[PDB]
């Protein structure tokens, strides 16, 4: 059985091919301890990963080795490997071949280190990289669709027609949980609350998940936040102080329709899904219209399919439905499509094997994935 | 001249009242408030007024009150909420009708100027006539317009939201020399 | 306002209060509208009574036009004699007033509906007989010309439902196409109208609203309405012409269509004014930037420190 | 003296006629400011156009209201035609007649109201408007030839005998200069330098214009840079930052060679051209291929006459002479030849003048010009 | 005229707009008495306020009712404002606008608080209330660069070009001359010398006034003060007695280019200033990098201009000149600029009003201020 691992900016989600859910499921931060160390053995390392880091924060510097899908600290992403494949999965990486994903648009290099690092270092038998967005539409089961991918790093359309990619169509925007967190820790200060430790980004990630949702028209819900006490929810940090939160709940998601909240010059993922169909061949547009298939966890936010709806309605042309596709798992369905692919069998002779990296160094992905 | 009934607006400093000559109460009294904010130039037409402008503070528009003291004094604010009057609310069409204007007594002659100016080239109004607002307010104390229950010798003090002035009207002439005014009143 | 309201806000006003009011009082209100169109609301019998009534200087074309099946379909039930002086007239009691405060908003918005209700009755007819030819036409392609040339003549509706207006439609086997006869008397307006009808017809031909009636303009008249009555093409008039396709008229937009065309002028009368409003606005801008260059040559002087209200201050 | 602009997909050139070269040559551009003015006393501006909003474009998000040499945004070309006029040129529009440009096979509706703008809104004494490639033929001195004309919005070949056109045989390609800098700004994230703005877009245009050529073999130059450092070179942006460019310096310019590339089914210059001339009447087409004529600044590349030249010559018969003009002003050979047209003595019976327009209004123009 | 009053957490500075310099400078500090008050009548005050706390201290529990530049204690802050108005510059407060001035980022509340108790309790005219790093960038004679503003309580950078401020690019940090008061008092306790009390605590910040400088090398000065007499030198008590001190001398300033010495996670100063510039849109940098401006009275170490232009210098590409502005009376640069802003004639028309606060309620600063 094939190791299907989606090096998610946020979650490393890892399993095998098969399964139907993630098998590890954990965040993709190595952190540091940054305080005296006073007391001799006490089970200390120098570095802790993914819900060790996590469970002990209080006391550690997070950081994550990945920024917008591209791995900028190599040193800690190989401990993540590492960690996944001995610790979360338990099996030796050498006898089992991995399918590892990624976003359109990446760095040639961070593709290329990719390789390198699973051949030279873990010795996997066989390996491929598969970009996101093609993935997510096995897990809904179709060949016709326009993938919106949202996750903790970026954001990508794929439109893809008959099994066909349009390349020239893909649209990748920058904008993704991690952005939506720092913009949620901006307006909790006008609240009156600071979170500003990587410890505290957490708690400010955590509020964000709990509390936030998408409003169906933003400017009538101002103006109903504005003028009621019903919109305010309250959250116990982990200290059990409560802070209570309001129209703050919403303009945070918001930034996804309005990317100028943080400073972002870029039309907003309604406009840049509709100017990725604009932009295909005329005859699919009626076809991707109908299977907007939304993925990536940045699109679980209560109402976000029904104002993408709306909003690409009032974009597309009268005379045709829309329909946004939110499976109920969207969650994980980057994993769930590469656990099909890496299982069917027409798709293992499309591998990379060590004996073509042996033969044509890391440059051999190129000319053997999308 | 035109026939149709003269449309009546006494916009004052608190409400303006709005209505067409002959019927028995204004077809609108509200506050003379705008709302106004604070890849083409709309927000001159992105504003409200009135009843409808009030529900507007928690929307994030800023309300402004373009009469102050019984006088306009934002003509920008004011001719927006005249053609907002006009057009919405009054729903007329103004080279078919004549528009009694109120002011108070001491106004300066620039503002009569700038209503005049607004009126006729802006809506190009069929006429216009622009009352002394407490020299009409003797013609309310009667018991009907009917030439025997008249009784056109009194002193009539008003005091609206903005200023009070006590006008002496006699045989049906305003005793001009003896007008007095006090912008002290209900706000 | 970007666009009109299609229903008159005073009649919607006053009887979402009667419709309300634990208490009702007595009325006795005229109330203008556009296109010289006048209402008068009043309490004759009772206060409990409402009788609104509508005048209208075309409602006796309106008439030929199938107009009173089509308000005695709406109002049923408080239908009323013409009130003297009016063309029609609706009695509604308070007492006997519907149950719901959702039936209470349908019949005060319908009510105040009116004036768009009475001049739909040729648009009906229009889009009703349109889809009798497009039966037709589906019965034989070969004749649908020739029903679409008989229809063009003998099933054409003319309204000259103002003095300086006439609105002319007909129905063929896949549209209703509509022309506007219109003109600006007020001087200041048909200057800046001849800017509001020329860009009008200049944004149809923009890929962004190519959904939207095909509309056309000329000052003469189209082929199929030079010899109507009042229609004259040298009396600087100009005739903007709409085509409804059998999409622009579809059962879920036929009725926001008849209430949106019917505004038409009414938006460009009322825009008109509405620049007057914006140019002033931009002038004194430039007036405000011209004040910089005159203050220039007022030389550099400190004005002595004073209090907020003007009065001399004695610090710093 | 006359005016003639050149009203470029990108640059405006503006001049009189009877001048060497144009008087004013600025970006096409119309600029807003993006963020909130903080400053009291500052100048501040509700927009910015030309080389000001290219000089201020760090805090303005730029538009170019012609898009493939049709005007889209009339209300940001009326802002650039009053710049021409009020700032640039400095003469008010009513004292000269005004020889415009425009390519081939535009809308007629983008000719029209080019016309009742002029006449209604500038109120200009007359005006005419060439076809861009008749006026390539003036600037190159020739009254036979085939144009290859390419510009920032659009490219196109109109053929030419005897000073008569061949209508039937206008071969016009929405691809040029700006869909290059698109391409670039796509291919460049593949070394991860990441540009997304539309002030970044005019960094990437100057990108292409200091170190892109276009190579004379494509599968030999990949096989050459893909072994060597010595095809690339380094850029220092407006940041200090230094990039440094490999193969996509190259593999920019040849997508005018092979638009698949962007993922447009058409025809290359080259083969586009030799369609062009195929379509024409044999006895022309021997003189055709002698007088084949370059202009605009998507031409400017260096090596692409070789490139042009080599692939028309695999392409035509062999029994006979392929030769390129590609003169160095051709960068402004539109307004150079409209220059000397509007200079011609037969040339002034031909203007469309104000009294001859209010007789039969804008549809005047399809009747006096081409 | 108009009231400047920058009330700032560790000073308030105050004066008339348009005035050369502030002419009320006094502690931020409420003192009240903790002792017997055995003799009757003798002058005897409930609280005590600024300077007259300031010299009394020795019997007194001195509490600042305004930290990390929100006001913590509003009936401590009234007796501020207070005594400024009437005590320090003799006014009325009912005859005069003030311009007041707060820290980006703070909390909406105290914004309103601090309009509320302006109008209602003061009975002001008008008033204003500026970004205090906006205020800096008036007194350093620009319209283009990045203030750093650090107090006696916060510390942040407000990236502004040509008038235009960049709100994404505002960072803030809960770190400035305080918490080097309190970490004074942390290494003092090292060599030999206990301060404990709220009297104490201005004893050693009269020391790091006066003893403290800025290294340009930590490391080796660490090794130069622990091998030299030469960098120890000493301070003589209210108490008589002397304090000598050595390498706590630059270790208490080095806490803003270091804070994980206070246990803070964070960028130093230098690291912080750089992530504001590069927050920016890329065309703006160069003239950001060239016009850092040093403010309030944390930056008045000897040497930190230096340090300041050699750590940015080393985080800043190499190629491209850094600048650190630096005046003399940066020391009040804040009040400075808001007496050159109340007296611009443009200002007058952007004062919150009596009447229109009457009108309005305190949320109009929301709607008005930013
Ligand atoms: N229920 C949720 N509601 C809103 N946001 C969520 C939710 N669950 C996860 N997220 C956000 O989604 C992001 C993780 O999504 P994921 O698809 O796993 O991203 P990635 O693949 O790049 O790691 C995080 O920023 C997280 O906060
Ligand atoms: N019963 C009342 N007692 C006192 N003041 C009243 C009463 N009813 C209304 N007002 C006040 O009357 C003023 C409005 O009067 P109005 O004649 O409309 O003034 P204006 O013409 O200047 O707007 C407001 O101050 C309002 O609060
Ligand atoms: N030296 C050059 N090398 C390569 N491309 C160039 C050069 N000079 C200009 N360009 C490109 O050519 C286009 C401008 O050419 P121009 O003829 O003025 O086009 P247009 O007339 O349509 O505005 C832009 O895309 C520009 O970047
Ligand atoms: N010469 C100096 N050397 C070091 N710190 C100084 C110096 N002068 C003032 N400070 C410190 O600056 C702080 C007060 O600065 P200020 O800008 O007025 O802060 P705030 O605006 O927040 O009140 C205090 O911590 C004070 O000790
Ligand atoms: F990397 Be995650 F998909 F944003
Ligand atoms: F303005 Be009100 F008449 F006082
Ligand atoms: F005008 Be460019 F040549 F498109
Ligand atoms: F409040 Be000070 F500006 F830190
Ligand atoms: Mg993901
Ligand atoms: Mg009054
Ligand atoms: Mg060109
Ligand atoms: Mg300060």
């Amino acid at each position: 059985t094939a190791l299907v691992c989606d090096n998610g900016s946020g979650l490393v989600k890892a399993g095998f091919a098969g399964d139907d859910a993630p098998r590890a499921v954990f965040p993709s931060i190595v952190g540091r301890p940054r305080h005296q160390g006073v007391m001799v053995g006490m089970g200390q390392k120098d570095s802790y990963v993914g819900d060790e880091a996590q469970s002990k924060r209080g006391i550690l510097t997070l950081k994550y080795p990945i920024e917008h899908g591209i791995i900028t600290n190599w040193d800690d992403m190989e401990k993540i490997w590492h960690h996944t494949f001995y610790n979360e999965l338990r099996v030796a990486p050498e006898e089992h071949p991995t399918l590892l994903t990624e976003a359109p648009l990446n760095p040639k290099a961070n593709r290329e280190k990719m390789t390198q690092i699973m051949f030279e270092t873990f010795n996997v038998p066989a390996m491929y990289v598969a970009i996101q967005a093609v993935l997510s539409l096995y897990a809904s089961g179709r060949t016709t669709g326009i993938v919106l991918d949202s996750g903790d790093g970026v954001t990508h359309n794929v439109p893809i027609y008959e099994g066909y990619a349009l390349p020239h169509a893909i649209m990748r925007l920058d904008l993704a949980g991690r952005d939506l967190t720092d913009y949620l820790m901006k307006i909790l200060t006008e609240r009156g609350y600071s979170f500003v430790t990587t410890a505290e980004r957490e708690i400010v990630r955590d509020i964000k998940e709990k509390l936030c949702y998408v409003a169906l028209d933003f400017e009538n819900e101002m103006a109903t936040a504005a003028s009621s006490s019903s919109l305010e929810k309250s959250y116990e940090l982990p200290d059990g102080q409560v802070i209570t939160i309001g129209n703050e709940r919403f303009r945070c998601p918001e930034t996804l329709f309005q990317p100028s909240f943080i400073g972002m010059e870029s039309a907003g993922i309604h406009e840049t899904t509709y100017n990725s169909i604009m932009k295909c061949d005329i005859d699919i547009r009626k076809d991707l219209y109908a299977n907007n298939v939304m993925s990536g966890g940045t699109t679980m936010y209560p109402g976000i399919a029904d104002r993408m709806q709306k909003e690409i309605t009032a974009l597309a042309p009268s005379t045709m439905k829309i329909k946004i596709i939110a499976p109920p798992e969207r969650k994980y369905s980057v994993w769930i499509g590469g656990s099909i692919l890496a299982s069917l069998s027409t798709f293992q002779q499309m591998w990379i094997t060590k004996q073509e990296y042996d033969e044509a160094g890391p440059s051999i992905v190129h000319r053997k994935c999308f | 001249a035109s026939f149709n009934v003269p449309i009546i607006m006494d916009n004052g400093t608190g409400y303006s009242k709005l209505g067409y000559a002959g019927n028995d109460a204004p077809s609108y009294v509200f506050p003379t408030v705008i709302a106004t904010r604070s890849k083409r130039a709309t927000e001159d037409l992105d504003f409200f007024i009135g009843n409808d402008a009030l529900k507007k503070a928690s929307a994030g528009y800023s309300l402004d009150y373009p009469i102050r003291h019984g006088q306009i004094e934002n003509w920008d604010h004011m001719e927006r909420f005249w053609q907002q009057s006009l057009f919405k609310y009054l729903r007329c069409e103004p080279e078919d009708h004549y528009f009694l204007l109120t002011e108070p007594p001491l106004n300066p002659p620039e503002n009569r100027e700038n209503t005049a100016e607004i009126m006729f080239e802006s809506f190009n109004c069929a006429g216009l006539y622009i009352a002394v607002q407490a020299v009409l307010a003797l013609a309310a104390s009667w018991t009907s317009s009917k030439v025997t229950d008249r009784s056109l010798t009194g002193t009539v003090v008003d005091s609206g939201d903005g200023v009070t002035h006590i006008i002496p009207v006699a045989e049906g002439y305003v005793i001009g020399s003896s007008i007095k005014t006090m912008p002290l009143a209900g706000r | 306002m970007l666009s009109l309201d299609y229903n008159n806000i005073f009649i919607y006003e006053l009887l979402t209060e009667r419709f309300s009011s634990e208490n009702p009082s007595s009325i006795d209100q005229v109330v203008t509208d556009f296109d010289g169109v006048t209402f008068h609301i009043s309490t004759p019998e009772e206060k409990t009574k409402i009788l609104i009534s509508l005048s209208m200087k075309c409602y006796p074309e309106l008439v030929n036009y199938g107009t009173l099946d089509l308000l005695k379909q709406i109002y049923g039930a408080y239908v009323h004699e013409p009130e003297m002086g009016y063309n029609f007239s609706i009695l509604i009691d308070l007492q006997q007033l519907p149950a719901t405060d959702e039936e209470k908003e349908q019949l005060a918005m319908s009510i105040s509906m009116l004036k768009r209700n009475v001049l739909a009755a040729p648009f009906h007819r229009a889009f009703t007989k349109q889809a009798e030819l497009a039966d037709l036409a589906r019965k034989d392609p070969e004749n649908a010309p020739m029903l679409d040339k008989q229809a063009t003549s003998q099933e054409l509706m003319a309204i000259h439902y103002r003095d300086e207006e006439t609105i002319v439609l007909w129905p063929e086997h896949d549209r209703v196409t509509v022309v506007f006869s219109t003109k600006f008397r007020e001087e200041t307006d048909r200057i800046f109208g001849k800017v509001f009808l020329q860009e009008f017809v200049d944004a149809r031909r923009r890929p962004a609203i190519q959904t939207a009636p095909q509309v056309l303009f000329s000052y003469d008249p189209p082929l199929e309405i030079r010899d109507i009555q009042g229609i004259q093409k040298g009396d600087d008039f100009g005739f903007v012409t709409f085509v409804l396709f059998e999409r622009h008229f579809t059962p879920q937009n036929r009725e926001d269509c008849i209430s949106h065309i019917q505004v038409f002028r009414n938006t460009l009368h009322f825009h008109i004014k509405a620049s007057k409003a914006y140019m002033h606005q931009r002038m004194r801008k430039r007036v405000a930037d011209f004040q910089k260059v005159l203050n220039r040559a007022k030389p550099d002087v400190e004005l002595e420190r004073k209090t907020a209200t003007g009065r001399s201050f004695v610090r710093a």
